[PDB]
């Protein structure tokens, strides 16, 4: 049970280290460049309206 | 105790003649992931 | 592979060191039994 | 289930280790000292007895009682360290086929569907030690069950092989076995009986007959072979009608003459 609480406590860092990966990625997905290309497209749509 | 100590280090020598064996079992595993590898690695560098 | 040399070098010299200690345990299998004929001298020597 | 303690798991070279270690205690010494302890009780017991004294038999059939409860002890002891190592050669072979548990194979075992060896299990279903393919048959136990008869006369026919009652019938007409052999008139100082020629010589005159012959016909009648100095051991039974023997003919000589000089 000694190897066996080890190789789940390395299994867990490993899914720690994935989730942590994931959430890097989800931040990156926002604040893109092209999310900084948008908000002023909105903007020139804005200049000329319907 | 001698005779004892002795009859449980054979035993012991066994036993890590088995774990070698376990362990030349798991190497020939991996020189089989190595050959597939290197077979890939040609099949990649034949369309390089 | 390492590993399997120094596991399989351990294992040469821990039955070098069974060979030597059986060797080591029959003198001493022989020691104990003249020292069994000299206590069944001793005590025969201390009965008369 | 439930708690996640698993009822067995495969064998770990660290358990390997104490597997290795565990041994069943040794009684091999113990045994022998009792052994020695008996045979040395029942020698000293053959001339304790007062040779007037006598009703022997019952001490004789105590001590013959407590050497076969011995042998029956020392035989299922045998038992006990064979049923050990059989058992824990077993129990390695299972660990040895079972697999081992590395991501979700603790798992399996946890909840019941996968089994392991269990030593404990084992060990409750071995089967009880059986007397089986022993014989007690000693030489300690052979001069212990012949030695009332030695008492109550030096000459004796036990073995009833032909027939139960005696040698034929109620009559043994098996004469009688001399101390003083005719080649030799001295008492036999080494007893030495082939398991042959079952018959008993000094050894001292027999040693001059198998010189220059690599093998001789046995002096004594009812029998025809030839033997040599390797097929000669000590016989106890001899030595002990001597002493019996010698004792109550000094004890019959002492009662004699007190009561003659009593007349006087």
């Amino acid at each position: 049970m000694n190897d066996v609480i080890g190789f789940f406590n390395e299994r867990e860092a490993d899914l720690k280290s994935q989730y942590e990966d994931k959430k890097k990625f989800v931040k990156e997905m926002r604040d893109t460049p092209e999310f900084q290309s948008w908000m002023r497209e909105i903007r020139s749509y804005d200049q000329d309206t319907k | 105790q001698l005779k004892e100590d002795i009859n449980s280090r054979q035993s012991k020598i066994q036993k890590y003649k088995d774990d070698t064996i376990y362990y030349e079992d798991k190497k020939k595993v991996y020189l089989e992931n190595i050959k597939k590898i290197e077979v890939n690695v040609a099949a990649l560098k034949e369309g390089i | 592979t390492e590993k399997i040399r120094n596991r399989q070098e351990k294992i040469e010299r821990y039955t070098s060191d069974g060979t030597t200690i059986e060797a080591q345990i029959d003198a001493k299998v022989i020691y104990v039994n003249e020292k069994d004929s000299e206590h069944q001298n001793a005590r025969e020597l201390l009965r008369d | 289930n439930d708690n996640p303690i698993p009822k067995s798991v495969p064998l770990h070279p660290k358990s390997g280790k104490y597997f290795h270690n565990l041994h069943a205690r040794d009684l091999s010494n113990i045994y022998q000292q009792c052994y020695k302890q008996i045979d040395e009780t029942i020698n000293q017991l053959v001339d304790s007895t007062s040779p007037s004294t006598i009703g022997i038999e019952e001490q004789v059939a105590d001590i013959t009682s407590t050497y076969k409860l011995l042998s029956t002890y020392e035989s299922e002891s045998n038992s006990f360290d064979e049923h050990i190592k059989d058992l824990k050669k077993n129990f390695k072979q299972s660990s040895d086929a079972c697999p081992q548990i590395d991501l979700s194979t603790w798992d399996k075992y946890r909840t019941g569907e996968l089994t392991a060896p269990k030593l404990s299990e084992l060990y409750l279903n071995m089967p009880t030690p059986e007397p089986a393919t022993m014989v007690n048959n000693t030489d300690t136990l052979k001069i212990l069950k012949v030695l009332p008869y030695i008492w109550n006369d030096p000459t004796c026919v036990i073995p009833d092989l032909q027939n139960p009652a005696d040698e034929d019938d109620l009559q043994i007409e098996g004469g009688k076995i001399e101390l003083t052999c005719p080649i030799t008139c001295k008492p036999y100082e080494a007893p030495l009986i082939s398991r042959k020629c079952n018959h008993v010589f000094d050894r001292d005159g027999i040693q001059n007959y198998l010189q220059g012959y690599t093998t001789r016909d046995c002096p004594q009648a009812a029998c025809s072979q030839v033997v040599s100095m390797r097929d000669f051991v000590r016989d106890p039974i001899m030595e002990l009608r001597c002493k019996i023997a010698k004792m109550k003919e000094s004890q019959e000589q002492d009662k004699r003459s007190s009561q003659a000089i009593d007349v006087l």
